[PDB]
RNA sequence: GAAGGGCCGCGAGCCCCCGCGCCUGGAGGAAGGAGAAGUCGUAACAAGGUAUCCGUAGGUGAACCUGCGGAUGGAUCCUU
RNA sequence: CAUCCGGUCGAUCCUGCCGGAGCGCGACGCUCUCCCCAAGGACGAAGCCAUGCAUGCCCGCUCACCCGGGACGCGGCGGACGGCUCAGGACAACGGUUGCACCCCCCGCGGCGGUCCCUGCUAGCCGGACACCGCUGGCAACCCGGCGCCAAGACGUGCGCGCACGGGCGCGCGCCCCGCGGGCGAGCAGCGUGACGCAGCGACGGCCCGCCCGGGCUUCCGGGGCAUCACCCGGUCGGCGCGGUCGCGGCGCGCCGAGGGCCCGACGCCUGGCGGAGAAUCAGGGUUCGACUCCGGAGAGCGGGCCUGCGAGACGGCCCGCACAUCCAAGGACGGCAGCAGGCGCGGAACUUGCCCAAUGCGCGGCGCGCGAGGCAGCGACGGGGAGCGCGCGAGCGAGGCGGGCCCACAGCCCCCGCCGCGCAGCCGAGGGCAAGGUCUGUGCCAGCAGCCGCGGUAAUUCCAGCUCGGCGAGCGUCGCGCGGCGCUGCUGCAGUUGAAACGCCCGUAGUUGGCCCCCCGCCGCCACGAGGAAACGGGAGCGCUCCAGGCAGGCCCGUUGGCCC
């Protein structure tokens, strides 16, 4: 269409993020970042309507050009800014620290952290690239580091400290490692890994058992490793059990009671 | 009839050969009907009548129906309307603008009217069941 | 417009047959005795029913505990429990066949009035919930087919402003 | 309007294709600079900005004998054999694969040097080292090639043949 | 052609209608490499490669032959 | 390095010539269908007063008539 | 969400249509007591357009007016998105599924940052200069001429790590292959070393690499009719070398072959052809429509060509031909509503030449402007929803009216108040289908009615009135269309002795169809369940918008929700 769409109907935008069919005929538009527009959800999202600490779109723009707002030790002054899996959002003057990790239902939940919790992302290795003849590694949220340690291999786990933007844990993918999904069906659910199967080609198949005992299976990518044999990161309640529908329909008529 | 797993596309052919055999499908989508009919498409057509005439009942029936030779304006084609209700001939003029609209019958004729494919249904703009209530 | 996003649907069917006797009949009693000012509200609540029981048909030909036959089989019993279109002694799938255009007229409202005596008949509680005089928990209701559901039916009773020492002067009274 | 979309050719069956769009500026092609050899490097910007070089007169390039490993700019004295079209080289045009005649006194020393070789080492006193030109100068801006060796050498002796 | 090869490709099309398949074919322009040896009737295999020509943007990875002499979905 | 000038490239428009699809004006000819009924016979239906009918050929105001080979859907399930 | 009924006869049983009966979506008639929602110049005119308006913002630089605000200018960023329409286009678009070891990308985000010599350089730091402007101007207009003053994060230069460093150019694995990587299913990358070139960018240093998003092509499958179109194509089909491109490829050009496609329908022709998600109708299997709401395509009167760009073959850019215009002072200039209003033409048909950025997003700016995107009203019986025209013998309302709140960008609307208080039905019908007069007049095969069968020729169950009565109801009738009816298209599931229809016969190629037969696998088709795939919609969980059509709300709350299915 002649170059970039820079517009983004309230339709067409991501079911994660959860629009609602009226009050306008356009949803935000992620200015390009960190995260891609299909997996990760803009600020103005999770600050005037989730925590709805604003009312509008200019209030939200007055709170964020303070710099009171801190993803990942950053000030980040624009509304539409790209979140995404395990990114720290921590807002300072309230004094509530977060980070942004998916939920059994799909979508991405806020998970409440403390001050020692925070200051460390994890990140996932996606691609080792030569250029400039220094090896560097890929992150998901765009994060590029130069000279890893050549143990790291593929689709593993980084920590990033955040102080020094390096390194500070490494954890190898194999068979055996919890693993929250960032996409597809199986969504927002931690277990550990039961198969990893190559397909010769294309689109690795890894199969991975829950706790409790689901075993669900979902492409190599979709995959986002947590931790070894400890979750690493808070864990958000569900700890990724996944309800049956009848027993969501239990704990919504259960809750509707208690109100 | 043809009864083979792999006999789909002579299933579909002898649809598409055997269907047209209908002779409402015929009416319908061949196309033939969308040029020839006087109001095409259209619901309804305004046009000017050129002269004021009566045709015959067909038998049993004995009347002499009244009709409109109106010139279609859209097509310019002139076309005979029947201006229905009682007296109501008198309403319409020649060199006067009349709507004129279907008879019911899909561009066939109703009961004794021997080939009238319409019914007039304003008469200078104004309805003509309205004039015969006299509402207007 | 994002009004073009709003849904609209029609909320009743009308019979195959219009002219059967027979029925036209049977419909001519229940608009007199539930005070139905046209047949549509008696279509309204057929189409109600149909659904109603078509789910419940296809729920029993679903295998018995066939979870999503235990997820919508509840949502539909207790839904209708709740409404009180269904009293709550049954409570299986295979007593929702069985219902009737006057089971959905029985919770009406212009019903309840009625059945607990607070109007005299259908017609003269048709007149009072226009006039704003029926309450439900204390809501000045001015909708005669409001519906009441079971629990809401001890809360049915006559308006804080209209009868019981209120104001009780415009209208006949402030003349 | 020179264009390298598929629109305009006909299918694999023959059958006419009909036209769907207007010519696109994506799909664009440019006239052709033959890059004359005399006996200037043209800047275009490309998609995305990026600056492609055109030689359009070009008099030497970095010729280079690999089996002796000596590699020294050389004039290019004359064009021979196009392979292409016989038009290309009465024209001295230069395009990769065109065999040419380098002049052979940067590689005048190693005449002295024995070994790599005979038949490379009896062109350097002739001053016609045979040399094809292995970059395009009309993409690249630079016409550095590389001698002749062995049988590519004989075939294309053979047809420089005088007959 | 030179050097290169059309593989018939012979496949059942379900048309929803009618419970029933239709034989149906697809002709794909191949680059047979002169390494291995093809004569018309024999099973190839064709990988996917970048165009190589108008029509070819397939070549040849392995020639199964059969016999010195119907429809075969392969 | 401007105006310009040349050779090519891309290519509008026009000008012929050609093909294609559509849409139309026709003196005059020839149908068909509807009106209520006129004129001339009576061809078919009762063996309809020459059983009808089919193919084909010819001839007539008109239905039609006639030859030649069928058919029975005929008026014959039947007679060394 | 498995239904029929009226009509050939003197009757009958059929075939078979005709007609009804249902549901949509638009036009027309007549009529609409109030509120809530909501479609709205698409329909062989992608015809033409008066006027108004739809893209600005910013301060890098600031010696007219006003103060810290700067106007104007130059500079930057955006104007390629959005809004609009469906003309073109039928192995195309479009859908689902692959690839790019054949690729381009602004922003933002994360890395990374060494910049050759040598002459001349200033690196506490370079020029000269343009616009605005001062002067002096022509021109009908449009348009702009000179001469001087003078700034930038503008412009051009430019010192700077000979592990200096862009592009491209050489030589750098194999011993039958495959069994490690910086890596890969894949010999790909990077580097070393030759030589070329001096690419960056440096005057408020940042190239470059990544990721993102958005492309460009691409693989497989699906992707209209017409045989009164049977053969077709000739860069057409392959090879090879060059060129061009962001790259790939007959993409272009030589050269060299002779292919390539087709009764499994090629090619030709045609379309009142944008496709999908979907919409209508609706046991099932289906039929029909795919203007429009989201997604992808295409286009800006009709063709071409370009420039600027990171991206446009851009038209609220330019240039040219064409077609139709406009103003003229006669020499010139200048259009482009398939943006939102509004007119004209056309048609059966389709709204205001409002108000505004307050929301919602987008552009620019970090402390707010701009937006006919939108929002808000106005018009609006496309429609959808919920209430009225009384109840009861006594009370009352709501429709109003008028003030106040509240609401709203501002009104208003709803709603809440006090205060008075004005209820009101149409449109089709009563012979049958098909519910409801064997009433009384007029009229006498007239007038008219009647989808259909039939009524009317002097005792008219059918017309014209009155009278009653039915049906639906603030709507009802009519006309056109699609579906159902319809098993009258038949895969399920039609019929062919006589109702319509077995070719006069026989051979026969494609096509379609093939006896029985091996338990054990290889490839099929097949079937089961996987992943992975936009929402809207549809189905569905919860939730009293007063009910409701709705909407995702809400309540001190599963990580309160907003599940799940397609």
């Amino acid at each position: 269409a002649r170059g970039v769409r820079k517009h983004l109907k309230r339709l067409n935008a991501p079911k994660h993020w959860l629009l609602d069919k009226m009050g306008g005929i356009w949803a935000p538009r992620p200015t390009n970042g960190p995260h891609g527009l299909r997996e990760c959800i803009p600020l103005i999202l999770i600050l005037r309507n989730r925590l709805h600490y604003a009312n509008t779109y200019a209030e939200t723009s007055m709170i964020l050009q303070d710099k009171n707002v801190l993803i990942d030790g950053k000030p980040r002054t624009d509304p539409t800014f790209p979140v995404g899996f395990m990114d720290v959002f921590e807002i300072p003057k309230v004094h509530k620290t977060f980070r942004v990790l998916y939920d059994v239902k799909g979508r991405f939940t806020l998970v409440p952290i403390q001050s020692n919790e925070a200051g460390f992302k994890l990140c996932r290795v996606q691609k080792i690239f030569l250029g400039d003849k220094m090896p560097y590694l890929s992150t998901h949220d765009a994060r590029t580091i130069r000279f890893p340690h050549p143990d790291i291999k593929t689709n593993d786990t980084i920590k990033i400290n955040l102080k020094t933007g390096k390194i500070d844990e490494w954890y190898k993918f194999d068979i055996g490692k919890i693993v929250m999904v960032t996409g597809g069906r199986n969504c927002g659910r931690i277990g550990t890994i039961q198969a990893i199967d190559k397909h010769m080609g294309s689109y690795t198949m890894i199969r991975m058992k829950d706790t409790e005992g689901t075993e669900f299976l979902t492409r190599l990518c979709n995959v986002f490793v947590i931790g070894n044999d400890s979750p690493a990161v808070a864990i958000p309640t569900t700890k990724g059990i996944r309800p049956d529908i009848i027993k969501n329909r239990e704990l919504r008529l259960r809750s509707i009671a208690k109100r | 009839k043809t009864s083979g797993l792999y006999t789909a596309r002579k299933l579909r052919t002898v649809r598409r050969v055997n269907r047209w055999a209908d002779k409402k499908y015929r009416k319908a989508h061949l196309g033939t009907w969308l040029k020839a009919n006087p109001l095409e498409g259209a619901c309804m057509a305004r046009g000017i009548v050129t002269q004021k005439i009566g045709i015959s009942a067909k038998q049993p029936n004995s009347a002499v129906r009244k009709a409109v030779r109106v010139q279609l304006t859209k097509n310019s084609k002139k076309i005979t309307a029947f201006v229905p209700r009682d007296g109501s001939i008198t309403y319409i003029d020649n060199n006067d603008e009349v709507l004129v609209a279907g008879f019911g019958r899909a561009g066939r004729a109703v009961g004794d009217i021997p080939g009238c494919r319409f019914k007039v249904i304003k008469v200078a703009g104004i309805g003509l069941l309205a004039l015969f209530l006299r509402k207007r | 417009r994002i009004s073009r996003h709003r849904n609209s649907s029609k909320t009743y069917s009308t019979p195959k047959k219009p002219f059967t006797k027979p029925r036209l009949d049977a419909e001519l009693k229940l608009c007199g005795e539930y005070g139905l000012k046209c047949k549509r509200e008696i279509y309204r609540a057929r189409y109600m029913l149909a659904k109603i029981r078509r789910t419940a048909r296809n729920l029993l030909t679903l295998d018995e505990n066939d979870i999503k036959r235990r997820f919508e089989g509840a949502a539909l019993l207790r839904r209708l429990h709740m409404l009180g279109i269904l009293d709550e002694e049954k409570d299986q799938l295979d007593y929702v066949l069985g219902l009737r255009i006057e089971d959905i007229f029985k919770r009406r409202l212009q019903s309840v009035i009625v059945e607990s005596k607070l109007a005299k008949s259908v017609h003269h509680a048709r007149n009072m919930i226009k006039a704003r005089h029926i309450s439900v928990g204390g809501q000045i209701v001015n909708i005669p087919s409001y519906m009441v559901r079971i629990s809401n039916t001890s809360r049915v009773a006559i308006a804080d402003t209209s009868s019981l020492a209120p104001n009780g002067k415009p209208g006949r009274t402030k003349r | 309007g020179i264009t390298h979309d598929k629109m305009y050719k006909r299918s694999k069956t023959g059958a006419v294709q009909g036209k769907w769009h207007k010519k696109r500026k994506y799909n664009l092609g440019r006239q052709p600079a033959n890059t004359k050899l005399i006996v200037k490097i043209s800047t275009i910007r490309c998609r995305g900005g990026n600056i492609k070089r055109r030689a359009l007169r070009l008099s030497h390039g970095s010729f280079a004998w690999g089996s002796a490993d000596i590699s020294h700019k050389a004039r290019i004295l004359q064009v021979v054999y196009n392979s292409t079209s016989n038009e290309l080289v009465r024209t001295n045009t230069l395009v990769k694969g065109c065999v040419v005649q380098i002049d052979s006194a940067p590689f005048k020393s190693a005449l002295s040097n024995d070994t790599l070789d005979k038949e490379i080492l009896d062109q350097i006193r002739g001053d016609h080292i045979l040399a094809r030109i292995s970059s395009r100068p009309g993409q690249v801006g630079t016409a550095d090639g590389y001698i002749l060796e062995g049988p590519e050498l004989l075939f294309y002796q053979k047809k420089l043949a005088p007959k | 052609m030179q050097r290169s090869i059309i593989v018939r490709r012979d496949y059942l099309h379900f048309v929803q209608k009618y419970k029933r398949y239709e034989r149906r074919h697809k002709h794909v322009a191949a680059h047979l490499s002169p390494c291995f040896r093809v004569k018309e009737g024999d099973i190839v295999t064709i990988g996917e490669c970048r165009p190589l020509s108008k029509t070819i943007r397939f070549n040849v990875i392995k020639v199964e032959p059969v016999s010195e002499a119907r429809f075969s979905p392969f």
